[PDB]
RNA sequence: UGUCCUACGCCGGCAGGCGCGGGUAACCCGUUGAACCCCAUUCGUGAUGGGGAUCGGGGAUUGCAAUUAUUCCCC
């Protein structure tokens, strides 16, 4: 759930260059 | 009452007494 | 002959001196009706109005206040004026008059004779 | 605290709340900011005017963003005070008064998409004994799935108060035949954490 | 039996004392009286054009109460709150030259002299003047 | 050209002590506080470079680190190489830079110069 | 006679509601000169029931941050409010005030409960003390949000709030907020 | 009182509109270069009653306000009280109001750009 | 909408004040300006005129609130 | 609170200068004349005499040195 966008040294959200601006997609059932 | 309040009360109560009792050049020569 | 009492609030301390006279009340050399917050004028005049102008006619009170604030001094002034009279009517008037003064003066408001034990709380590490 | 604690939507959004909603600088900013993300989130083709549903339109801020982008829409809302403010702003689309818990009164297969900006979570609480959250959510999504054309998308922005409301909305959503997911923008932030139900029919 | 300064309203007393000083015409009013703020923490100039007399009157009344006050003591009396922009406010003194030029002006009225143990006090003729004006204050207010 | 209503030619005739009032408050304080040996030696080097230079082109460049030395009116026309920490900036002293320092014509920093998910299934 | 502000008498104030006799405290023992007393009316449960009703009014107008602390200003306002209420209506401003507390009290309220998602409401009854705690709050927020941005002084917004509530009019903020609390509670038996 | 027969709703001063409803001590502040502080001493030197609105001032006293605030130094307005002190080009003391304020400000910008100072470059880039 | 309250009395409303305002049962600077649509600076300046002419009784004078009343 | 706190006199409109004293301190600052608060005046729902950012020009002080504004004051 958006763990790859999590900043280790600070609480918040850090962008990445390969992937788009931070998000999280979880599918339904 | 306590130490801080009573110190101010006693000092103030003394000074009111003195202004009830209240209502020259010093003697440079000693032999008249 | 005279009586020397005190009344207090948070830090506003008063001392009152009452003796034989014609009924003048002075605070810091000023009359009771010239004390600066005129909104709380009735708090200064409560022990005079509760008891009557005739009951204060045999005594002259001079009050000195130092410390506190504008309304903390009014609460100390009205305490020491009433407390000066109940001490004067005890020592030089019969106790029947002192009991009936202390009666009607407590049922109105208990802070005219017994002080408020509320002071600022300190902070610790 | 939260506006849903106040009561029913028809009484909370009264005449005096409608005025200070219009002249609310934060509201004018973020309601159109989310409608930009929500219109972009349904992947509708460019250079093609579509017919959209503005469920819970309110003042018509999200309604005006569609019209400025060349679309047409109709709005459905429950309180007359927010609808009166929409008329005074000289909006373009049509306005409808009704409760989305009782059904969307259109023929099947009408709209190319449905847009929702902060209206959904008003169904997770029932302030009448006649009302039930489970049936009002199901009567919404079942009627939505009928009215939306096949292959279209419905994007829903909502403000859940705990994890249970996200669950209780989702199971009612997936029981009416919708498929999709939850889009969370900035999933671990605080001010920018927005929830988006993207729902589409096959 | 005579009334004193402390027995009347201090607001009414300054209005009576400044009206007395203006009618005398012997106060020395400086030239920059119409172009100065009398504190560094003010946004504007005084609203009253004759602000020098009420400042002069309030100087004499304050010297009657607690004597031995200098220029530095009277800037501390007339100080107020300085709103430092977006920063928190602080207490700032008044302007020293306005306080000084008043004390020079009262000295020319033969109302104030220096004190051997400090700043300034009131003349024996000065206290005769203020206590007389308190007579007209109480007569027109407490007797009406 | 005029500077504070004073032309260039008698400003060059003008000595230091009556240059006090033509400058601003900052430069007036600095001139009272004196000039150290570092800037006396530099002023001689600009004076020497202007001396031996051909009288129909600009003089040779003088490289210095003195970013805190105000521009006296006799410095006009000089070639000063002023250092920002990385390189030497060659500045030609026009007569409009009199009250200013030397450090603000060699900037020590560079300007700063500062795609959304759509689900498919 | 001990009179409020020197000119308002507490003798003639008649409380029509049986439920609120113990809690609207303005009668011969609670008659004070001024609504300032600095009394410890919140050191014990139901102590504030014995506080005079006008002092509770002034303590509730010391609200929204910038006015927190300033009580000499709020007793100034209630002094001017009573002198306007006597002017518009012509009877005791204390009589207008105790009619306002009675008419602005919600007699039935609703509570919010929810186990998982389903947040529903149940209608409960209102204690006689909270009928006064809600009534003073609604009149004070009624007058505060009445002006706040127009030329009307708060002394005459508070008078126009207490007069309307005593009449039972729907022009009151308090009556309009009370009725919607009653309307939700009726729907949620 | 009542509106005078010659009351002005809008006054044309220094090619800007001065509102006649506002009081004379603060209606003058609509022109640039004067503020709440400069316009108070200007009306004091002109000996004009400050209780008057800006609308019922006649043509006599409105023209001596202008010749005071354009030319302050001969009416004992002190040298420290003016906004335009010693100029760079012609060092003299003045008070620029309507377009002189914008022209002097523009001139102070392009002077710092032509010499390429740090302050002038950061004005250009920003 | 926006208020365009008059800053000086015109002829119509000046008469309206001198035959109606001294019969309201309450006269205040703030209640005059809501109905006569005038600024509050003149709304209090008109009342000291009426007080000096003896058409109104004064009830309270304060820097925050001024309260006036009919004669009879 | 302190040997750096300041009193007082003179000058300037203000920041600020010159002189002369008290206090190693329940002894001087300091009856610590604090701010909200209180009483009068102007303003009158107007992005307004609310709000003060960002700027232009000048002056003063500490520093070897104030440029990328040390700090303070005026318009
Ligand atoms: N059960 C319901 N059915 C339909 N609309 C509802 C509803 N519950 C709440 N609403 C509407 O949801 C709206 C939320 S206000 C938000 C509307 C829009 N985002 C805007 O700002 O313009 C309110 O107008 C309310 O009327």
């Amino acid at each position: 759930p958006g763990a790859e966008y999590k900043a280790k040294k600070a609480k918040g959200d850090v962008k990445k260059k390969g992937r788009p601006d931070p998000y999280a997609y979880i599918p339904l059932n | 009452v306590g130490p801080r309040l009573s110190r101010r009360i006693l000092q103030q109560a003394r000074q009111q007494q003195e202004e009830l009792e209240a209502e020259r050049e010093r003697t440079t020569r000693l032999g008249p | 002959q005279s009586v020397q009492v005190f009344g207090r609030k948070k830090t506003a301390t008063a001392v009152a001196h009452c003796k034989r006279g014609n009924g003048l009340i002075k605070v810091n050399g000023r009359p009771l009706e010239m004390i600066e917050p005129r909104t709380l004028q009735y708090k200064l005049l409560e022990p005079v109005l509760l008891l009557g102008k005739e009951r204060f006619a045999g005594v002259d009170i001079r009050v000195r206040v130092k410390g506190g604030g504008h309304v903390a001094q009014i609460y100390a002034i009205r305490q020491s004026i009433s407390k000066a009279l109940v001490a004067y009517y005890q020592k030089y008037v019969d106790e029947a008059s002192k009991k009936e003064i202390k009666d009607i003066l407590i049922q109105y408001d208990r802070t005219l004779l017994v002080a408020d034990p509320r002071r600022c709380e300190s902070k610790k590490f | 605290r939260r506006p849903e604690h106040g009561g029913p939507p028809e009484l909370f959004y009264d005449e005096t709340e409608a005025r200070k909603y219009v002249r609310n600088s934060r509201m004018i900013d973020i309601q159109t900011r989310m409608a930009g993300r929500a219109l972009e989130l349904l992947y509708l083709p460019e250079n093609k005017p579509c017919y959209l549903l503005d469920i819970g339109c309110g003042t018509g801020l999200s309604g005006s963003y569609l019209s400025d982008e060349g679309h047409y829409w109709v709005g459905l809302d429950i309180s007359p005070a927010m609808l009166d403010e929409a008329v005074d702003r000289e909006i373009e689309g049509d306005l409808l008064l009704g409760d989305m818990g009782q059904g969307i009164p259109f023929k099947p297969g009408t709209f190319d998409g449905c847009i929702s900006i902060s209206a959904v979570q008003w169904l997770c609480n029932a302030n009448k004994k006649s009302e039930n959250p489970a049936k009002r959510l199901y009567c919404f999504f079942a009627s939505l799935f009928s009215v939306l054309v096949r292959g279209s998308r419905a994007v829903l922005q909502l403000y859940p108060e705990n994890s249970e409301q996200l669950e209780l909305i989702t199971t009612q959503a997936t029981k009416a035949g919708f498929s999709g997911g939850m889009v969370v923008d900035y999933p671990n932030s605080a001010k920018a954490k927005k929830f988006y139900l993207c729902l589409f029919s096959g | 039996p005579g009334v004193t300064v402390k027995d009347v309203n201090q607001q009414e007393f300054v209005r009576a004392l400044a009206a007395f000083l203006k009618k005398s015409g012997k106060l020395k009013v400086p030239e920059w009286v119409d172009t100065v703020k009398l504190a560094k923490h003010k946004e504007l100039a005084p609203y009253d054009e004759n602000w020098f007399y009420t400042r002069a009157a309030s100087t004499a009344r304050h010297l009657y109460l607690r004597g031995g006050a200098g220029v530095g003591s009277m800037t501390k009396i007339y100080g107020g709150r300085q709103r430092n922009g977006v920063m928190p406010s602080h207490f700032s003194r008044g302007s020293k030259s306005v306080a000084r030029r008043v004390l020079q002006a009262l000295e020319g009225l033969k109302m104030v002299e220096k004190d051997q143990d400090g700043g300034r006090k009131l003349t024996p003729q000065g206290q005769r003047d203020l206590d007389r004006i308190a007579g007209q204050v109480a007569a027109a207010n407490k007797k009406h | 050209f005029t500077y504070r209503g004073v032309d260039l030619d008698q400003l060059l005739d003008m000595s230091y002590e009556q240059l006090m009032q033509l400058y601003s408050a900052r430069q007036r304080r600095r001139l009272n506080r004196g000039l150290r040996r570092k800037q006396h030696s530099l002023l001689k080097r600009l004076r020497k470079a202007k001396k031996e230079a051909p009288p129909m082109e600009k003089p040779e460049v003088v490289k210095t680190h003195l970013r805190d030395m105000i521009i006296l009116p006799e410095m006009v026309g000089s070639m000063v190489g002023v250092y920002n920490g990385k390189t030497f900036n060659q500045v030609e002293i026009k007569p409009e830079m009199i009250g200013h320092y030397l450090g603000e014509f060699s900037i020590t920093y560079k300007p700063v110069k500062h795609s959304r998910f759509i689900p498919l299934k | 006679d001990i009179k409020l502000f020197g000119k308002w008498s507490t003798d003639d104030v008649q409380i029509n509601d049986i439920s609120l006799q113990d809690y609207i405290a303005v009668k011969e023992k609670y008659a004070k000169y001024l609504p300032h007393s600095a009394g410890r009316y919140a050191a014990k449960r139901f102590r504030k029931a014995q506080c005079p009703i006008v002092e509770r009014l002034t303590n509730s107008m010391m609200m929204h941050g910038r006015n927190n602390g300033k009580k000499l200003m709020t007793v100034r306002i209630v002094k001017h409010a009573f002198e306007i209420i006597h002017l518009l209506t012509g009877e005791n401003p204390l009589q207008v005030l105790v009619n306002a507390i009675i008419n602005s009290g919600p007699r039935e309220d609703s509570t919010r409960i929810g186990r998982a998602g389903t947040v529903r409401r149940q209608a409960v009854d209102v204690s006689p003390l909270r009928r006064v705690n809600q009534a003073i709050w609604l009149l004070c927020t009624g007058a505060r949000e009445a002006a706040f941005r127009n030329i009307k002084t708060i002394a005459e917004c508070l008078a126009d709030e207490l007069i309307n509530a005593a009449k039972g009019s729907s022009n009151s903020y308090a009556i309009k907020k009370k009725d919607e609390l009653e309307r939700v509670a009726k729907s949620n038996r | 009182l009542v509106i005078p027969e010659k009351f002005q709703h809008i006054l044309r001063v220094l090619n800007t509109n001065i509102d006649g409803r506002r009081k004379i001590a603060f209606a003058i502040t609509a022109i640039k270069g004067v503020g709440r502080r400069y316009a108070h001493v200007v009306l004091r030197k002109a000996d004009i009653d400050l209780t008057k609105r800006a609308g019922e001032l006649t043509e006599d006293e409105v023209e001596r306000v202008i010749t005071i605030m354009q030319n302050p130094r001969q009416y004992k307005i002190p040298d420290w009280f003016l906004n335009r002190q010693k100029d760079v080009k012609d060092g003299k003391y003045s008070q620029v109001l309507a377009n002189g304020l914008d022209n002097k400000l523009r001139e102070d910008l392009e002077r710092l750009k032509k010499i390429r100072a740090h302050r002038g470059l950061r004005h250009f880039w920003g | 909408d926006k208020l365009n309250n008059l800053v000086l009395f015109d002829k119509a409303t000046y008469d309206k004040l001198c035959k109606e305002v001294p019969n309201y049962k309450l006269i205040t600077p703030a209640v005059v300006s809501e109905r006569l649509k005038i600024r509050g600076s003149l709304a209090r300046a008109a009342l000291q005129e009426l007080l000096s002419k003896g058409l109104i009784k004064l009830v309270s004078k304060h820097r925050a609130q001024v309260i006036y009343t009919r004669n009879t």
